[PDB]
């Protein structure tokens, strides 16, 4: 869920 | 002197000089917000379609997929509207209704994913359609695809080289995928020969790269540098050409982006302050006192919510 | 090739050929986004506070007034920060928060006026704090400041010269000021030489210039073609190298606009749509059948609502 | 009061 991963 | 379409009309971005930051004018930033779509992202867009295309993994009916909905999906979204190709782009329920409507704008299928879930909810659903037909579906990958790096390497680069005439000596970016440094600094040091200096930035809070670096335990963190700090060491960034690792907290970052606007009328995002804000560091360290540093600004202002 | 600030990084923005529109892609968008600002209006932005100096009207203690809170209020906030003089803008307290944020955000002294007054709640206060300090206050009114369509004469139209090896045969562009068409076209049929077609774009809801044009009675109204359609006359449109008069209404500009970016892959504002559409319009006369045809997109999405 | 004079 990884939210700094949506580049 | 036309372009056949958008995606052909990447690059040839400007380099302004720093007034408020650094030392009798050493730090330059490349204003990267002057593309299509308002990224850098654009660049790597437009050449991982091309390049897709020219060796032919992609064609007139297979559709497009990936879960970034930030620069990249943006980028990848006019594309694939100027080039006829159609897009799906995963991304959790959590999103934002401006994104949302931004992409939906851009003619994007938009797959709603899980508020239970984020980029797994994400990452996981996009492969799914992707293996419900791996003939249809084409997914670009952007932290592993070397037409990322490619692009800035004959793009982002030479046109520092260029602008400066030969006279760069550090170069300060940024890194979600790498690309841009990992690219950048090929151009710069294998094409040309100059022995610069390639500095990666990353957020005090998720400081990976060091953390690697150091032979330390990787321990990734939440920030607001959105763009950068993936809590990982991406296949895109070349540890290797990388000569120096600076950390930025969310607040500096923050704070620098509105000095930029407010004193620099340069309409910086967020990823932007971090960057300029590593630089000046360096700048105002004797050791790189008659030293030419270029900065990326990958993305412009309005975009954003460094407005508070 | 390193720009002293960002008021000197305007312009050679690109040329790009429509695909979904016109024949046999005799339509060509100059993008207007593709500056610092975002808008058509970073060029005079620059310029009237350039040419206030060179002639002596703007001065290291001399603060700068307007009521324009649209493209001219962002460009003249930009270059106001970039080169150090303090800008304080009037505009209705009706406006949007994000308007009220992005020009807070570049360091403006907005002055919130009347949601019982509009552009007159604005356009006579400004003139009030000219008026308090007349050696404090200049004011720079874009409608009639020749520096507008000056900028215009010397950098968009021999842009689109260059770009196009004198073969554009048509100019289309939306009048606010009216300096674009003007300063573009006074630099292509009088400093080139070539006797080309000048089409200004206005709403079919207040087509102020057709009915003078006419000799009927001129009679403004409401429509949404943000940016065009000022209800008068601008001191700044040369009404003598103006060939043609199209009308184009809300509708088809914000569909033209939404076409452009899913279709195009082009981020365009709402104008952008209203010139295009026009365009077409020409393009798909036999008259204009072999006839290269270029369109000013002002601005860019995301500064907008053309996305319900 | 004119709105479509913001430009
Ligand atoms: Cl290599
Ligand atoms: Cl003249």
């Amino acid at each position: 869920d990884g939210m700094n991963l949506n580049i | 002197a036309i372009y056949a379409d958008n995606s052909y009309s990447i690059g040839n971005t400007p380099l302004v000089r720093l007034k408020h930051f650094g030392h009798n004018g050493n730090v330059v930033v490349k204003i990267e917000g002057r593309n299509p779509s308002y990224s850098v992202k654009c660049r790597i867009g437009a050449n991982m379609v091309w390049q897709a295309e020219k060796d032919g993994t992609l064609t007139k009916g297979k559709e497009i997929v990936d879960a970034t909905s930030g620069n990249t999906g943006i980028a990848l979204a006019y594309v694939a509207a100027a080039r006829g190709y159609k897009l799906t782009l995963t991304m959790p329920e959590t999103m934002s209704l401006e994104r949302k409507r931004l992409l939906c704008g851009l003619g994007v299928n938009l797959v709603l994913t899980e508020g239970a879930k984020g980029m797994k909810g994400a990452i996981a659903k996009a492969e799914e359609i992707v293996a419900s037909d791996p003939s249809r579906y084409v997914m670009l990958k952007q932290f592993e695809n070397p037409a990322n790096p490619q692009i800035h390497r004959e793009t982002t680069g030479p046109e520092i080289w260029k602008d400066t005439d030969g006279k760069v000596d550090v170069v300060v970016a940024g890194v979600g995928t790498g690309g841009s440094i990992t690219g950048i600094s090929r151009a710069i040091k294998l094409d040309f020969g100059k022995q610069i200096t390639s500095v990666a930035v990353e957020p005090v809070e998720s400081p990976v790269i060091s953390q690697t670096l150091a032979g330390e335990e990787v321990k990734p963190g939440p920030h607001k540098i959105q763009g950068i700090g993936a809590g990982f060491i991406p296949k895109n960034l070349d540890l290797s050409i990388i000569d120096r690792v600076e950390t930025v907290d969310s607040d500096t970052a923050l704070a620098t982006a509105r000095r930029l606007m407010a004193e620099e009328g340069i309409l910086a995002g967020i990823s932007s302050g971090a960057a300029v804000a590593a630089a000046d560091r360096l700048a105002k360290l004797p050791e790189f006192a008659d030293k030419l540093i270029v900065v990326i600004l990958p993305s412009a202002s309005e975009r954003y919510l460094s407005t508070a």
